[PDB]
């Protein structure tokens, strides 16, 4: 994977450009995916300038005669099978060229070399040819230009009418050409061996390769596209494709004309995201303006509301925020206009781009920094590209634009200034607004007649609505999902229970909220559309929001200030019409909507304040849907806005779903009801009634951005209107007619059964007279509220039958689990087979069965060390694994006791946190584990609240004792799936024995992401489900989050089968088993290894008291306090009990099907079948989804190797050929190697020897030393431990001195080059990302996220980019220069130095936990001398030399930063 | 500049040191302070950088350091330059380099115009003693060379 | 204790045969037999008088403040088979160690070669 771009600054061709691209290109292979055959590909492209003499030569060899004006040249892609489609595609080409004019000179047949394809990528080989086109007309480039492009547009458009498939345009231009396909990356001028010649010189040249997630590759999906090349994903398609077609409808601009009829539907069918972005980038380039100001536009940079930036930069980022929506998602992009060539980054900064210019008038810019081979002594300068920088090259003139000059530059066009003003803010007209005309309260009577008409309960406002109003955020809960789903309960689950929320798996990172907050904005915009291709001053008039949520007054302003626009529709329909009447509803208001908008209308108010006792309510989130796809449909919204009045929200949750179906602001008015009837009779204490509101704003706000941000998606505009959520229980057609784009795997209740409970709750509440709430039991258990799967019956017997060890009552409990009412998916489905019972003795014995369970991570933070050491020593007695999950492990207990036990743990897991990861710590286990999102909450970090953190666990995670630890949603490492990648491959390295397991949730599409994660050499994937149990975690996340894992398995298995990857990966699952015929249902989906959870914890004494998070656990379980951990009654035999009851029910299931093995089992999907629940429910749940049954073919349906994937040898393996004394004698070495970017994981199985052989701390510092000269590869050192010394001659590209354990990194330029040290960049991206110890000495600036997660290690760097320090929890790190924004976020532990020189530290630090001083100690002072000293002295700098010269007029400039938590702890005070 | 940066010797600072002389390191003549015969001498503090990749310290002043020493004679020994040779010996086509010292070639020590020769301490700058007695035995050693081979043609 | 190991993988066997002892033969990975030196061949190396300390005196087996030349000769090299028997005695005492000749430069040194 990677994307680069050359170009010559002065703006001349030269063979240099091509042969400099093609030699870039031979140089990626380490990132991309490897295959058995060694022919296969997945993608690769060039794109190049046109060499006139080249086709001008062929032209005279035809016998033509050469023009004089540019000539053109097209390459398309014919169908290959049928001699007779060629034809149709050749006469409707030439005849719509020949339709403008221009005159035509021939085709040619493109040469190619077919011997080095694969078998698949060969099997849909399209037939390549070119056509040349020349301008006899006499008109000019530019529109040569524009009839090519509406050439092309014409053809495809004509192409697709007679239905023909196969054909594509790759570019069609007199000015650039793209060759690309399916083949290797080294082999790209093997197969077009026409780059080999001496007439292709360019000016520019771009380069491309992608990683793909299947194996059926299609030649018209590969990069770069005409006028783009993009390295990423975007988040925002689903949402962006809805406001283009919202758009396309007003858009038209001069220069195209008539033919702008045939540019309507500008975003075809069956592109990805990279060519939909990239269409709209070239049609928005080709009506006038320039790459720089369309990258503005599409990709814009974050708004932040600081100084440091000058205003002329915020008027233009104001308009070009205003004007269009952003296009969200990790983006590393290299575009190229007629005219520029431009690269650039995205909000975030995910991906990672680093450029080099030469003396010779060169800029290289790429992923990596050693892809071309350059003497140092000729380099410039070196740099890197920060969140939403660019740096542009205009050929036409030949200047070189860097990020601040390129501002500037394009700042000086219109005058923004000026058209910005036309704006109005809503807070300034709520103060104009006199406060008369407040409304009065409605009746206490009435208010609970209003409830009970929608199921609210007397829970809902004493548990998830008070502490929003008291404190300002949300609630928080303690354990898993244990209520049936939406479709199979029977009390009233309203229509916002039926979507789950979506989120983002290794593909895709989520954005922590909590620090990155400044990028994240709610702003809302009334009367905004317009035509996007002009320059005026209407398009900035209109009403500006701050967000979308209004409280009731601002709602009433608002409505005043729009007067007599608006249009008010019913959203009632009547009790009495009969059994048709919502639809008839929907009909009539769906028609009076579009009635209303064509009457010059600009704004939609849909209110049901008409609520009576002859008229319900219509569900507002189906009212929306239906008015928005109906106003999308017919060509209007982009005239009007949708505002809702809704009387049931009362979450978060409500809000989310409103605002991701389309509508633009919502206010509800019953729980502000609620809240002023709540406060009148003093239960808030003193607050008055606006602090209530206030606060409860303030949660919906943090509530909703929490929400956004499981995505990845940082903007509101973007995000709503897109349906970002996932529909379980509804029909195909309802979901497919009402709702814009969403998937609905099975389906579920039409119009008719909402209906039914509609009218049923509103009879009930309207019919009979009510005194109070029901009390309601969702959260907690209660008599009159639904059923639970953990009841009080069942735990009492399976605790009884644990403890007496008696088969006959867990059979019992069995039983009673097995005979209640349908609550899962998995009860609808019934086993069935035909074969003859045989004998129970026959089947496997009890213990290879129990060596097929494990038990879950469950993180020493949460449980006490007793229970932890409990499930370990049961676990490691039968013979199966356990896991210690996150929060790292006791050292002393890596032995085995005295009487025998084995208090360790086989699977270690690394999480987000990186909280105990060392060296010793990977090297005690037979499997790791990367935790990529939780069962209970997906998309987000575990929790820690702060009492619990005492002095064991702070020292066992080397934190703070007493404060709050929540993890990062992100990894900071996987940003991708080649990131993924190379973790495996680190991991890989680190332990030459463990198996990589990856751990999922199941949702829709996690197919492909599993099938993609398995040419990533991993061998085990973990499928969680949506009922799983957790320590902390807010209520939202908990209910509205996830899928049953029936349905991700069964996808997983599918997918992995239909790829041929089935047989080499192993599959397991966990979340809601609790007897056998759960066991046995999940081996016939497809899992073959099964955890079990919860469950344990009910055998050891648990009650569900589901008080985790507070500390104070009856039993003690998970408490941390001592006088409760005095009340532990656990015991191992306890848990093997358990185990071994449920193999025997398996044994006896087994046995009475007719089977004799787990293995002929696994994967016979044909013994399911489904039954209905009865002829009263109706509910048309099909789970045949689920039930298909892909044929294997010759491999089996499961794991058959042995042992782990390997890897290839890196450097390590010649290291270890050389320094053999020192593991034979232990004496010191001393060795020198080249190094080069395709090496990675340099000195990673040397650390595992190291470990291994003396101990993380057994030898010296600098026992053994490398050198090494050049540009290191990814992950230098990653892993190293004491007496390591490594010291790089050059630069290192990422990752450099990850889980650093004590070793010592030295990076430093070299001797011969002509570089400030403090001025050019020397390392990546994600520096010391959770090391634990050591020294690190840098001699240029670091990259981006610098020491992140850093808990003891000390490191001294010339410079840093934005977001440094994240979230430090230990050690020094000394910065010589300036820094980025939002420096020091989240930071708990540790100090830092700055050399600050322009006096701006006050403008980009976060100062939200961190106080900055200066340096009044000389117990302080002396420390940074001595750090400065020892930099000097390793890598003999020269600007730390002048620093230290000049010692006493410098150290008044360093500005010390301090922990707000540290401030009473610190031994010497820091203070006077 | 700094003490152990002297161009002359290192003796010769101890032995003044002995008699009764006070130094003052790193320091930079600014004015002189007087009506008609000057009285003082107004004087500023520089601050030396760190030697280059070349081998040269560079020079700043610093803003606040400013003093004024007490004077009553003050003796300018900054240095000295070559004289303008080719206007005044009526030869002006002398080959003559930027600072003024004349060039000649390595072996015979001849200036451009034959039979003229030119060595000692006008072609180096400021030399000492034996470099001087070094250049004028190499220039006799080339003058006769030169005669021989005219004289006999 | 550093890691710093002061042993040499090298010893040779010269004409005096001041220190050869049968422990001094086994810490070594490779002998050699010193015919000639390449500043003076065909002659023993000297030592003063002066220049034999006590330490040496000891090391050498030898009387402290004593000029030591060592004989041209080897007293055990007369002839090839005496050197193929040596060589023979070295690869015996130490079995994994090799055995090299060192020679000087001069005419016929190509016979002489190929006879070692
Ligand atoms: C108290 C508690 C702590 C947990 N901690 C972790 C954890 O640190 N990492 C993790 O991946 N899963 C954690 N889990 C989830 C379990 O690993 C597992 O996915 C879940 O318990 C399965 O649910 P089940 O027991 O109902 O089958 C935790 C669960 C509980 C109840
Ligand atoms: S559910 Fe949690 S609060 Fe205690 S009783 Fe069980 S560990």
């Amino acid at each position: 994977c990677g994307v680069g771009f050359i170009a010559a600054i002065d703006g001349k061709p030269r063979r240099s450009v091509v042969e400099k691209g093609i030699e870039a290109l031979k140089a990626v292979w380490h990132r991309g995916a490897v295959d058995a055959d060694g022919k296969t590909g997945d993608g690769a492209g060039i794109h190049v300038a046109v060499p006139q003499k080249f086709f001008k030569d062929h032209v005279k060899v035809i016998g033509h005669r050469a023009p004089d004006n540019k000539l053109a040249v097209g390459q398309v892609f014919l169908p290959r099978i049928s001699l007779d489609a060629q034809e149709a595609c050749r006469c409707i080409v030439e005849t719509e060229i020949l339709a403008f004019g221009y005159y035509i000179y021939g085709w040619r047949q493109v040469p190619i070399n077919v011997d080095i394809i694969g078998e698949k990528a060969n099997a849909t080989r399209p037939e390549i040819e070119q056509i040349i086109v020349g301008n006899n007309k006499g008109v000019s480039d530019e529109q040569f230009e524009l009839d090519l492009y509406i050439i092309r547009r014409r053809i495809e458009k004509a192409v697709k009418g007679e239905q023909i498939n196969d054909f594509y345009i790759c570019s069609l231009s007199a000015r650039s050409i793209i060759y690309k396909g399916m083949f290797l990356a080294e082999q790209l001028t093997t197969f077009y061996p026409d780059l080999l010649d001496e007439r292709f010189e360019s000016d520019f040249a771009i380069y491309h390769q992608r990683y793909s997630t299947n194996t059926f590759p299609t030649w018209p999906l590969a990069q770069p596209f005409r006028m783009l090349a993009h390295n990423g994903e975007i988040n925002t398609v689903k949402g962006n494709v809805n406001w283009m077609k919202a758009h396309e409808t007003r858009m038209e601009h001069p220069a195209f004309g008539t033919h702008m009829q045939d540019l309507k539907p500008v975003i075809g069918v069956g592109l990805s995201d990279s060519g939909s972005l990239d269409t709209v980038f070239e049609v928005m380039v080709r009506a006038g303006r320039t790459a720089p100001m369309v990258k503005m536009m599409l990709v814009p940079q974050a708004l932040t509301s600081s100084q440091t930036t000058p205003d002329n930069h915020k008027a233009l980022i104001q308009y070009c925020n205003s004007v269009m929506e952003p296009w969200d998602g990790p983006a590393a992009l290299a575009m190229t206009d007629g005219r520029w060539v431009v690269g650039g980054m995205d909000r975030n900064g995910l991906r990672p781009m680093r450029y080099t210019i030469t003396t010779d008038g060169l800029i290289i810019g790429g992923s990596e920094t050693g892809m071309v081979k350059i003497d140092e002594t000729q380099v410039i300068e070196k740099g890197r590209l920060g969140p939403g920088e660019m740096i542009a090259v205009d050929l036409q003139s030949g200047k070189l634009y860097r990020d601040r000059e390129l501002k500037d530059h394009l700042a000086t066009l219109k005058p923004w200034d000026k058209w910005v003003q036309n704006t109005t803010h809503l807070d300034e007209l709520v103060k104009t607004a006199s406060l008369k005309g407040e409304p009065s309260d409605m009746d206490k009577a009435e208010l609970r007649r209003r409830q009970q008409a929608f199921g609210l309960t007397m829970e809902d406002m004493e548990l998830i609505l008070h502490p929003m109003v008291e404190d300002g955020k949300e609630a928080i809960g303690s354990m898993g999902d244990d209520s049936p789903i939406a479709v199979l309960s029977d009390k009233y689950r309203g229509l916002h229970h039926f979507f789950r929320q979506n989120f983002s798996q290794v593909t895709n990172p989520p954005i922590d909220s909590l620090r990155e907050r400044r990028v994240m904005s709610l702003k809302t915009r009334l009367g905004n559309l317009g035509n996007i291709l002009d320059e005026d001053e209407t398009q900035t008039r209109l009403l500006q929001l701050e967000s979308p949520v209004l409280t009731t007054a601002e709602f009433r302003a608002m409505r005043d200030y729009m007067g007599d626009t608006a249009a008010e529709i019913d959203a009632t329909f009547p009790v009495d019409g009969g059994p048709e009447a919502l639809r008839d509803a929907l009909r009539r208001i769906r028609q009076e909507t579009e009635d209303a908008v064509r009457g010059g209308a600009t704004h939609v108010i849909l209110t049901d304040e008409a609520m009576g006792p002859a008229r319900a309510a219509i569900p507002a989130i189906l009212a929306t849907g239906a008015v928005h796809t109906h106003l999308i449909r017919s060509n209007l919204r982009t005239f009007t806005s949708l505002n809702v009045r809704t009387a049931e929200g009362l979450d978060t949750h409500y809000f989310a779903v409103l605002i991701g179906v389309g509508a633009t602001t919502v206010n509800a008015y019953l729980a502000q009801e609620a809240i002023a009837e709540r406060h009148r009779r003093g239960l808030f204490g003193s607050m008055p009634l606006e602090k209530g509101m206030a606060n409860y704003k303030k949660a919906i706000d943090d509530g909703l951005l929490k929400i956004m941000s499981k995505m990845g998606i940082s903007v509101i505009s973007s995000y709503r209107g897109g349906g970002n959520f996932e529909a379980i229980g509804l029909s195909r057609a309802l979901v497919a007619e009402h709702f814009p784009a969403m998937v609905s795997r099975i389906s579920g209740i039409g119009l008719n059964g909402i209906q039914k409970k509609v009218l049923e709750q509103h009879a009930t509440a309207y019919n009979e007279e009510v005194v109070a709430l029901p009390v309601g039991g969702f959260y907690r258990f209660r008599k009159s509220g639904d059923r639970h799967g953990w009841e009080g019956g069942v735990i009492h017997t399976l605790q009884q039958a644990v403890t007496n060890d008696s088969y006959t009552t867990f059979k019992k409990y069995s039983e009673q689990v097995n005979k209640r009412p349908p609550m899962q998916l998995r009860d609808l489905l019934e086993l069935r087979s035909t074969k003859a019972p045989v004998p129970v003795d026959e089947v496997e014995s009890i213990t290879a069965i129990r060596k097929r369970f494990i038990t879950p991570g469950m993180s020493m933070g949460a449980l006490s060390p007793e229970a932890h050491g409990t499930l370990n020593v049961a676990m490691n007695r039968i013979g199966a694994k356990s896991d210690s999950g996150e929060g790292g492990e006791d050292p002393a207990r890596f032995r085995p006791d005295k009487n025998g036990d084995n208090w360790n743990s086989a699977i270690k897991q690394v999480a987000s946190g990186r909280f105990g990861v060392t060296a010793e710590y990977l090297n005690q286990c037979r499997e790791l584990e990367i935790k990529v999102a939780q069962g209970a909450k997906p998309g987000e970090g575990g929790q820690l609240p702060g009492f619990k953190v005492t002095e064991m666990i702070a020292r066992l995670r080397h934190s703070t004792p007493g404060v709050m630890l929540i993890s990062p949603p992100p990894h900071h490492d996987i940003y991708s799936i080649e990131d993924l990648a190379q973790l495996i491959y680190d991991l890989k390295q680190i332990n030459p024995d463990a198996k990589v397991t990856v751990k999922l949730v199941s949702r829709s599409g996690i197919g492909t992401i599993a099938a993609g994660v398995a040419k990533a050499n991993a061998d085990i994937i973990l499928i969680s489900g949506n009922s799983g149990g957790t320590g902390a975690s807010p209520q939202t996340s908990i209910k509205f989050a996830g899928l049953p894992w029936e349905m991700g398995l069964s996808e997983v298995h599918q997918v992995l089968t239909l790829n041929r990857l089935r047989h080499r990966v192993r599959l397991r699952t966990d979340g809601g088993l609790k007897t056998g015929r759960d066991i046995v249902i999940a081996a016939m989906l497809g899992a073959e290894e099964f955890g079990i959870g919860t469950a344990s914890l009910i055998a050891m004494g648990c009650i569900m008291v589901r008080q985790c998070h507070s500390n104070t656990c009856p039993v003690g379980v998970c408490v941390q306090d001592d006088k409760l951990r005095q009340k532990f009654v656990g015991t191992p035999e306890k848990v093997v009990n358990l185990f071994t009851f449920l193999a025997e029910e398996v044994r006896e299931i087994l046995a009475g099907l007719g089977f004799r093995s787990l293995n002929e089992v696994i994967g016979r999907t044909d013994l399911l079948h489904q039954v209905s629940r009865g002829a009263e429910h109706l509910d048309d749940l099909d789970l045949n989804p689920r039930l298909a049954q892909v044929d294997p073919g010759e491999n089996a349906r499961y794991c058959t190797l042995q042992g782990r994937n390997e890897v290839p040898d890196t450097l390590d393996a010649r290291i270890v050929a050389d320094a053999r004394p020192l593991f034979e004698e232990g004496e010191k070495m001393q060795l020198a190697y080249n190094a080069r970017n395709t090496q990675r994981a340099i000195g990673t199985r040397l650390s595992s020897m190291v470990t291994r052989k003396f101990g993380m701390f057994g030898l010296q510092p600098g026992h053994i030393t490398i050198r090494l000269r050049g540009t290191a590869g990814q992950s230098l050192g990653a892993f190293a431990v004491q007496g390591i010394k490594l010291e790089v001659m050059g630069d290192a590209n990422d990752y450099v001195g990850k889980g650093l354990s004590g070793g010592t990194i030295v990076v430093r330029p070299t001797t011969s080059s002509p570089l400030e040290t403090n001025k050019n960049t020397i390392i990546g991206n994600t520096v010391l990302y959770g090391a634990t110890a050591g020294k690190l000495f840098a001699a240029g600036q670091a990259g981006e996220r610098f020491a992140v997660r850093n808990s003891g290690a000390t490191v001294v760097v010339e410079g840093c980019g934005s977001n440094g320090c994240e979230y430090m929890t230990g050690g020094t790190a000394v910065i010589l220069g300036r820094v980025g924004d939002n420096f020091a976020a989240g930071m708990t532990g540790g100090m830092a130095y700055v050399y600050d020189l322009d006096d701006s530290l006050p403008l980009y630090i976060n100062d939200e936990s961190v106080i900055f001083q200066r340096i009044e100690v000389g117990h302080y002072e002396s420390q940074l001398k001595h750090l400065i000293e020892e930099h000097v002295t390793e890598t003999q700098s020269r600007f730390a030399a002048e620093i230290l010269n000049d010692w006493a007029r410098e150290v008044t400039k360093f500005w010390q930063v301090v922990p707000k938590e540290m401030l009473n702890r610190l031994e010497v005070p820091v203070h006077l | 500049r700094d003490r152990k940066n002297m161009p002359g010797s290192q003796r010769e600072v101890a032995h003044a040191e002995e008699e009764g002389v006070e130094f003052i390191w790193q320091a930079a003549p600014e004015g002189f302070t007087g009506d008609t015969v000057v009285t003082g001498v107004r004087a500023v503090r520089i601050h030396l950088g760190v030697a280059d990749a070349t081998g040269r310290q560079t020079p700043q002043v610093i803003e606040g350091s400013e003093f004024t020493v007490q004077a009553d004679l003050v003796i300018k020994a900054l240095g000295f330059e070559p004289e303008d040779l080719p206007n005044a010996f009526d030869e002006p086509e002398l080959k003559v380099t930027r600072w003024g010292t004349l060039l000649v070639d390595h072996r015979t020590k001849m200036t451009n115009m034959d039979g003229v020769f030119a060595a000692g301490d006008i072609v180096r700058g400021a030399s000492l003693v034996v470099w001087a007695i070094r250049d004028g035995r190499d220039a006799a050693e080339g003058i006769h060379a030169y005669a021989k081979a005219k004289a006999e043609a």
